[PDB]
DNA sequence: CCCACATGCCCTGTGTCTGCAAGTACAGAACTAGCCAGACAGACTGACCTATTTTTGTGAGGGGAATCGGGAAGTATCCATTGCTAAGACTCAGCAATGCTGCAACTCTCAGCAACCAGCTGAAGATCAGCAGCCGAGAGGCCCTGC
DNA sequence: GCAGGGCCTCTCGGCTGCTGATCTTCAGCTGGTTGCTGAGAGTTGCAGCATTGCTGAGTCTTAGCAATGGATACTTCCCGATTCCCCTCACAAAAATAGGTCAGTCTGTCTGGCTAGTTCTGTACTTGCAGACACAGGGCATGTGGG
């Protein structure tokens, strides 16, 4: 199966909740598309490195430890998954 | 099963030492495990880099102390140097 | 290098409010809490509270909420203290002391003290006052009420002067303290030992705990030399 | 003779022998001195003692008797030197610091 | 008359509520579908651990919350309370990502 | 007498100093500042000539890269004059 | 002993630094802030450099030690080894 | 006077093969020596980390290729992978 | 037999033997494969060739026959991929871009 | 995945100005230069210039300065090109192609072409037109004028279709091109060889250098099958 | 400035349930004890290089006055967001079957290490023309003032 | 929008110092060859785990609407930053000097790797059990429309 256009699954209230956790009181209407683009760019940057680690391990399953390595080599160290 | 070998029993011993009635969850346990591994990797890498810069082939307590001074900020480095010096002196005294 | 400047004496009528600064320099100002300690001859040293200049985090003594108010100003590296509704029993010398946010660290550097005049663990010091000659072995005990996990400090105060740290973490020498002073003990029993005396050890010696939230000092031990 | 642990000889709770084996096998230097794992285990023990005690204090102020990642995150982000040590570190299920006003 | 809050009161209520909890704010199945669609362009017929998708989710929420903090800082600096795409762009440019 | 309106001399200075590669901080004042700062860490220290040089290139590159972000904050606040609040905002976003 | 050499970073030097950085107009309060920021950065680099020379049991700070002190803060410098 | 061992002569042969008439200054040679050293430590550290992650004890051309793919951005990685594969293929055939 | 360099065997200008010695002495792994120094020398040679050719083109456009750190800085900062690779790198006597719009 | 969308045919009267887009998708837009190539029946393929959207940097051909003007729009990922004062010898199809900033890379992906109609190194291809059956070996020579350090590419263009990259760096296969195609040569002598022919191979083959600043194509070689 | 009603949140109380702490085999790793060799410390010793003095003829810095122009403050507009509501729709939880991929174990062979030697590559030291810096004069774009 | 007077970089010449390209010598490090061994590849099997599908309750999102308050444009004005001039004051350069530190050589020695045996402790597994999650009901600070 091929998935298509799932960046719209990151809904407007989800971006609003992330902004309220960030301390933002008022949100412009053009914030959401820009936030979707930024989140998408971050996701390809992490996922490409994670898939590179998975392919070097000669596996077809992306692991949490691979995601942790892909985050760590971009200076985004994550505690709690190994 | 392949003996994953965490730091869990040691961190639990330290927790029962500093807080005799306070427990810990498994997620906080894994986070403390990641913290120990990350700090070990940082100080070991800085010590290995120091030994490579000074054309030494061994890592000693001087390299560990200099790496602790470089990575830990402020009074953290002072108290960690005090603990490392106390433990090395106690181990030398056997 | 590290100094904590303060103001002059304040002759203040009852009922109004007073503000005293604790302008500090010589270190990274946000990394260290500033504790405030009052000192009366009637009750000795008493810990009021502290400010944390990194996050404006504040904690007071139980008997000092409402009476005291602590604010910080990061631009001029200055810490202020307000006393409101000044009662007649507020005439004391108020010290501000630096302390790192580490639990092991203590009130290491103090201010000179501002004399403001108005117009729970109990820690017992077994010798109230002792006499000794020039080259003797002296020992002061600071038996505690509850359990503190070696979170004990020792201080030496010259008359009309700020206290000076000697021992922190119940065994460790402070900065610049000679090796004659030696602390020992853990749990509830503690001891301060001075090896060989001079004329400049004639002072009052206090012990401070910081194991639980209200920090409590000792009664004091006046040591007289020859 | 009866075997004594190096952690027991150093007065530590963290494993001096395991830290020595990780230093030897981790491709850091050609040789490892005897006091280097002792100093390493002491520094690690002090750091976890400080973080765990601050997190237990946060749990006690939250009226809970179990440390969670929220307590760990609160204890780390409420401190200068812990914040500078773990500035580029994400703690899972830690949340953020609540604002004052 | 029905009760109506003034604008800003409910917003401060959600700031106080969501700055206290630790839950994930993006729904798990849309995030998982987004992750699989993005990873489809790098390797076909991939598989994902649930902990791997969860770790990606925690990383993405933390990154977006920190970026929104910096964006709110830019908005306050421009004498506004409404965050804008120019504020996001300025924060990401100063951070070194643009 | 010839007088320029305020600003054209400034853009000529931007064009002049963005084309050169020479150091813009005087070497002996920078060396004196370096020795005064290093005196607080260790008594009667010593310096190679290239160590102070490397410190100067690092410091000037850091200040130039800071002033670029400061200028960006100044245009974001709809101004042309950089301010200490723009310096503070740039450093806060950079994480210093 | 040297006292108060931060004013050796003169006002036209900071103006030249801002002109290289692309700044058209400079406020009068910029210079003291720039001196404070430069002092903080210089202390942070110099402390690590002095730590490297003290671990090497040397008393002269070398350019290679300055390069290591810069590299460990993510500010890698080329041209000095 | 103890055999400083730079990359200067190799950077010269590369420069004379891509630009037969242009020269280079000693400052630019120092810059480019620092560049070659920095990229060496980056690629070797990433390959060492990959070998440690996969529980291997040897660093091979697979680890070097994966380190190059992780560190170099864009078409730089593709062209460097092509160059490394071409040189390994030429070396294997002797 | 007559000695042949591994650089000449691989058709490179960079030293495969010196890259092997730095890989062995650099404390990266217990063992080093045979093709790894060949691959590393090729990648390093490609990177130095690309940066040197771009800097030589910049020096030609500046009507000079010598590459200076200004030419190197122009060559690296005028390229997206090279600027992404060397973003946290200061080039001494490099200057900045003239920001012509 | 990588697409370079363009506009339709422009029927345009002489003396006016025309602007056409080269909206791009499927890749990071600022990391690759967009190069513009014109095609006439009379003198074949011609390189006009390029825009680098990372810094809005341009370089034009010698004979197209003033005639051409390149602009970039980073927001919509679109490259526009201005042709002004349209002379009768401007009736051509204009291609926009993607080329990386690396010197080794070439025009790998092309747009479909915008037919606008108005109401140094020379590369010589030794065959002008060749005929072959379904199973032999056919070679194409691209004798160069000056020395180029293997910076030569090979393209296949079907009738009324965009050109397709076959060989870059004079030997390396392009993405998706099978091992049947093979290029060789360096310096001034270059060769393109097809292993065996199919019915798909009936096209026109060009060789392009990008060693020096004005990029120059070959004359062209028509391949006819059976 | 005070009141009202109304609403959201902290606190208390209790069932419950799932996750945490404690107790058992067991096997893999840490400790013990000799042994060997080599990395590092200690002491002379040359020698480079860094700090310190002095002169000087400049180039950059500092102070003050005139003025232009940008930043700050106040006002009005209008538009863009926030809050709210009812309907849908899509997430989530649970359960079951599947086949597919990630470990584990044994074998072995091939690739990588150790060692010694000779010789060829590369670093240090001199040397020198050619490239770049410096100084001076001419031209063109540009800024300032005026119409 | 158009025209005339300073003036500030480009362009060119040409001379000048300096430094980078090339040659020579020696030492040390890479390659050749042999032998040894252990690390990783290959095959078979196994369990575990991620994918897919189905169902159902139910929380979340979405579109439309009203009305408010915040962003933006415009104007004034006044603070302040720029520009220029002078005058003056440290920066830079260059030569000398002493002394102090750093690097090199040799020597011995202590300390860390290596190996084999042993035991003990840390890990997987499996219990019970209580801290915390769940709903539900008073109670409090305050949110917002009147007076």
């Amino acid at each position: 199966k091929v998935l298509r256009d799932n960046i719209q699954g990151i809904t407007k209230p989800a971006i609003r909740r992330l902004a309220r956790r960030g301390g933002v009181k008022r949100i412009s209407g053009l914030i959401y598309e820009e936030t979707r683009g930024v989140l998408k760019v971050f996701l390809e940057n992490v996922i490409r490195d994670a898939v590179t680690y998975t392919e070097h391990a000669k596996r077809k399953t992306v692991t949490a430890m691979d995601v942790v390595y892909a985050l760590k080599r971009q200076g985004r160290t994550l505690y709690g998954f190994g | 099963r392949s003996r994953k070998e965490s730091y869990s029993i040691y961190v639990y011993k330290v927790l029962k030492q500093v807080h005799p009635d306070t427990g810990i969850s498994s997620k906080a346990m894994g986070i403390m495990n990641s913290f120990v591994n990350d700090i070990f990797e940082r100080i070991a890498g800085e010590a290995s880099r120091l030994a490579h810069y000074n054309k030494r082939s061994t890592i000693t307590s001087r390299e560990i102390q200099t790496a602790v001074r470089l990575l830990l900020p402020g009074e953290l480095a002072k108290h960690a140097v005090s603990e490392g010096t106390k433990a090395v002196t106690k181990y030398t005294s056997s | 290098e590290v100094q904590l400047q303060q103001s002059g004496p304040e002759l203040v009528e009852p009922g109004t409010s007073v503000k005293m600064p604790c302008k500090a320099s010589g270190y990274t100002f946000t990394s260290y809490t500033i504790q405030w300690v009052k000192q009366t001859p009637r009750q000795g040293l008493e810990w009021i509270g502290y400010i944390y200049p990194y996050n404006a985090g504040t904690k007071y003594n139980e008997k000092f909420k409402g009476k005291a108010t602590l604010t910080s100003d990061k631009s001029s590296s200055t810490v202020y203290m307000e006393l409101s509704s000044l009662t007649s029993e507020d005439s004391a010398v108020y010290y501000c002391a630096r302390k790192s946010s580490r639990l092991r660290s203590t009130l290491d550097y103090w201010g000179q003290g501002t004399s403001v005049t108005v117009s729970d663990i109990k820690m017992t010091q077994s010798p109230s006052s002792m006499h000794a000659s020039l080259g003797e072995r002296v020992t002061i005990t600071c038996k505690a009420s509850q359990d503190i996990r070696s979170y004990l400090s020792w201080y030496q105060q010259k008359p009309w002067k700020s206290p000076k740290t000697l021992i922190y973490y119940a065994t460790s020498l402070a900065d610049g303290v000679p090796s004659r002073f030696s602390g020992s003990g853990s749990g509830q029993d503690f001891s301060l030992t001075i090896n060989n005396l001079e004329s400049d050890d004639t002072a009052t010696y206090y012990c401070l705990q910081h194991g639980e939230s209200p920090y409590t000092f000792g009664s004091g031990t006046k040591l007289e030399i020859k | 003779a009866k075997a004594k642990s190096r952690s027991s000889r150093a007065g530590l709770q963290f494993p001096v022998g395991r830290v020595h084996r990780l230093l030897r096998k981790g491709n850091y230097a050609e040789r490892v001195g005897a006091g280097a794992p002792v100093y390493m285990a002491a520094v690690l023990e002090y750091l976890t003692a400080e973080i765990l005690e601050l997190a237990g204090n946060a749990a006690r102020d939250n009226k809970k008797t179990r440390i969670i990642p929220r307590h760990l995150q609160l204890a780390i982000r409420n401190d200068e030197e812990l914040n500078k040590l773990l500035g580029k570190v994400t703690i899972a299920q830690g949340g953020v610091l609540p604002n004052i006003q | 008359k029905p009760h109506r809050y003034r604008p800003g009161t409910v917003a401060l209520r959600e700031i106080r509520r969501y700055q206290k909890s630790t839950e994930l704010l993006i729904r798990k199945l849309p995030f998982q579908r987004l992750v699989r669609e993005i990873a489809q362009d790098f390797k076909t017929d991939l598989r994902f651990q649930s902990s791997a998708v969860m770790a990606l989710q925690e990383a993405c929420e933390a990154y977006l919350v920190g970026l929104f903090e910096d964006t709110n800082l830019c908005a306050i600096h421009a004498k506004r309370v409404t965050i804008m795409p120019k504020d996001i762009q300025l924060a990401r440019r100063i951070r070194g990502e643009r």
